[PDB]
């Protein structure tokens, strides 16, 4: 079992902002190759989470360029370079890389 | 020296590929549509057999075609790549199973619009079964720069392919060359590109013990043999063979005589211990 | 036999290919006058053997 | 793309078998690890194992001889099947395949289905 | 035998050992039969002297 | 002989060409002593064909 956490829980944002949010690992999460195997998911209130940033670097296709993602071996980043009104919601920091898989206890992002 | 000019082998899955290349049940073109799962006990190549359709070659296919010809047969699986942001469905007119197509068993990569942009796509597979993969890929040398722009974007392309034991990488040149792998089990590859790559979608895996032959002629299911040569079937119980010598199977060893006559019968005196034709004077044909 | 292997690793297939027959030939050509020979010697020494 | 579309009773008693759906639609099962992410209300999503196409399957430690996930003999159909449903279980149940095990920046979730432990 | 050769010229290595296996099966075998075929004669030559 | 070859197919090469010099080498120890051996036989039963 990995465990995840992250800092901070809640990070209160103003719309217009640089914002950084990071997840921290228990184990160094890089693969054979393949980059660094997590990822990092973004939930609506009462709809589904989908990706933003894959691989710890790399962003996902629908994914604004505010949003870059950064970070090696289990200290990892999310850093905000403009922050709108949608960008409201609870982030998850996903391992994928030894069975079995966990999130992170989850960073509740409400406002002002 | 008598050959039976019919390829007869019944007792044995038997499949004859005719247009169909020895490499092309891999890749998948329209003269291949039926032999993409094939599995059999010989596999028969042709002279008019052609690997591909688009304008390319393969890289090691010798090598490639002699794991194939051994394989038994090759088992697709699906690798379960999905790609967003991209077009996956590029096609072109020298290849028509009804009108402009590609591949089957691997997918074009493009962009949206033309000269839009290409994002750095990264995938991967894990070999779940404990058979070795046959992992194959293709790179897109195109004609001209300004195709290459138009189909992948503008700027240097750069296509990378990474596992446990391989690690290397292409770049175009401006027309598919296709890269293969062998994958052992619990191993990762890694496919990283940002632009001209043909991306694989099944991958084949090997399902036993074969043996391919390079014929002329038709197939037949009566005899029971062993060995083919390029342009028959040779059966006897005899050591030595005068046909080809590039004959493959269980077949007589190759002389360059065309006759050696073992003497089964006993010395003639017709009308080394000096019996017969010695003090006998001549032989008896009564007896 | 339809497309062309590389020439040099041909070539040596084909000297290996080459030496191989020239074996296998006279050894073949040995042995076919080797049993001719003792079924001669076999076929004498039995007609001799029944004379005695 | 591979829309995926789950569906399930939302009325069920407590020490009671639990039994879900998931209807693929774009796609078929034949490829990828297809996971049944888990979630309580107001608490973090929760990996409960995945299935691949062939039957194999990893499944969580936590929740061990609990959950039999299988697929159907139909090749657009896997579902979740949870024995001893616990009035501390109730959650918000997804349908995914994860973008971690293969193909990266790719992955397709479900909607969301409402189950609730109550006499 | 830990790290695998290009495949093309293992193949040949392999086919040139068999090749050269075969040989020396043959020669093995033809050498074998042929002295013991030769013991057997020589001590019924030897036999035959005495008895002579 | 004047420049030198691949050294891997060098090799290969040199390792088959050693391997039928054995055979060769073998084949002619064989063909030599068992034709001597034959040649003495022959004249001996010459002899005593002649004498008996
Ligand atoms: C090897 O010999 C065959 C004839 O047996 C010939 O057709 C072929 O061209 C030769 N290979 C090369 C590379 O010359
Ligand atoms: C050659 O034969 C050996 C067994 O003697 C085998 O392990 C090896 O893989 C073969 N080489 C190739 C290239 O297949
Ligand atoms: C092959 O053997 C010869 C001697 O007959 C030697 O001169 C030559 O260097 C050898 N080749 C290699 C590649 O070592």
């Amino acid at each position: 079992d990995i465990v995840m956490t992250q800092s901070p829980v809640s990070l209160p944002v103003t719309p217009g902002e640089p914002a950084s949010i990071s997840c921290n690992s228990s184990q160094s999460l890089l693969h054979s190759n393949g980059y660094a195997h997590l990822d990092w998911y973004l939930q609506k209130p009462g709809q589904s989470p989908k990706l933003m940033i894959y691989l710890g670097l790399n962003r996902a296709f629908g994914v604004p360029d505010r949003f870059s993602g950064s970070g090696s071996g289990t200290d990892f980043t999310l850093k905000i370079s403009r922050v709108e009104a949608e960008d409201v919601g609870v982030y998850y920091c996903m391992q994928a890389l030894q069975t079995p898989f966990t999130f992170g206890p989850g960073t509740r992002v409400d406002i002002k | 020296r008598t050959n039976i000019p019919r390829i007869c082998s019944k007792g044995k899955r038997t499949v004859d590929l005719g247009q169909c290349g020895l490499l092309g049940t891999i890749t998948g073109p329209p003269q291949c549509d039926q032999f993409l799962e094939f599995s059999a006990d010989l596999i028969i190549e042709r002279r008019e057999g052609s690997d591909v359709c688009y304008p390319g070659k393969f890289v090691n296919e010798e090598a490639l075609r002699q794991i194939l010809r051994e394989s038994g047969g090759i088992d697709k699986e699906a690798m379960g790549f999905t790609y967003s942001g991209i077009r996956t469905n590029g096609a072109t007119s020298s290849c028509r199973r009804s009108g402009s197509s590609f591949y089957a068993e691997m997918k074009w990569l493009l962009s949206n619009t033309d000269n839009a942009a290409f994002p750095q796509m990264t995938k991967s597979y894990k070999n779940t079964r404990k058979n070795p993969a046959l992992i194959v890929w293709g790179i897109h040398h195109s004609g001209s720069t300004a195709e290459q722009t138009k189909l992948y974007g503008s700027g240097n392309k750069l296509v990378t392919v990474g596992s446990s034991n391989y690690q290397q990488s292409f770049v175009p040149s401006p027309r598919i060359d296709f890269h293969w792998l062998m994958l052992n089990p619990n191993d990762t590859v890694t496919f990283s590109f940002n632009g001209a790559f043909i991306a694989p979608d099944r991958a084949s895996f090997l399902r036993g013990k074969s043996m391919g032959i390079q014929s002329g002629v038709q197939v037949d299911a009566d005899c029971e043999g062993d060995c083919y040569y390029s342009g028959g079937t040779i059966i006897s119980n005899l050591p030595f063979q005068n046909i080809d010598s590039r004959a493959v199977g269980k077949c007589p060893r190759y002389v360059k005589q065309r006759s050696l006559l073992l003497a089964t019968g006993m010395k003639n005196v017709p009308e080394l211990f000096g019996a017969i034709a010695g003090f006998i004077e001549n032989g008896w044909e009564g007896l | 036999e339809f497309t062309e292997v590389e020439k040099q690793i041909g070539n040596v297939i084909n000297w290996t290919r080459d030496s191989i027959t020239e074996v296998w030939s006279y050894n073949a050509e040995l042995l076919v006058a080797m049993e001719n020979q003792h079924t001669i010697d076999l076929a004498d020494s039995e007609m001799d053997k029944l004379y005695e | 793309q591979v829309q995926l579309q789950e569906s399930g009773p939302g009325l069920v008693k407590p020490s009671e078998t639990l039994s879900l759906t998931c209807s693929v639609s774009g796609g078929s099962i034949n490829s990828y690890y297809w996971t049944w992410i888990r979630q309580p209300p107001g608490k973090g999503l929760e990996w409960v194992g995945y299935i691949y196409h062939s039957g194999s399957t990893s499944y969580n430690p936590s929740l061990k001889s609990r959950i039999t996930i299988s697929v159907a003999p139909s090749k657009n159909h896997f579902s979740l099947e949870l024995t001893s449903m616990t009035a501390a279980d109730t959650a918000v149940y997804y349908c995914a395949r994860l973008g971690g095990h293969g193909d990266y920046g790719s992955d397709y979730w479900g909607q969301g289905t409402l189950v609730t432990v109550s006499s």
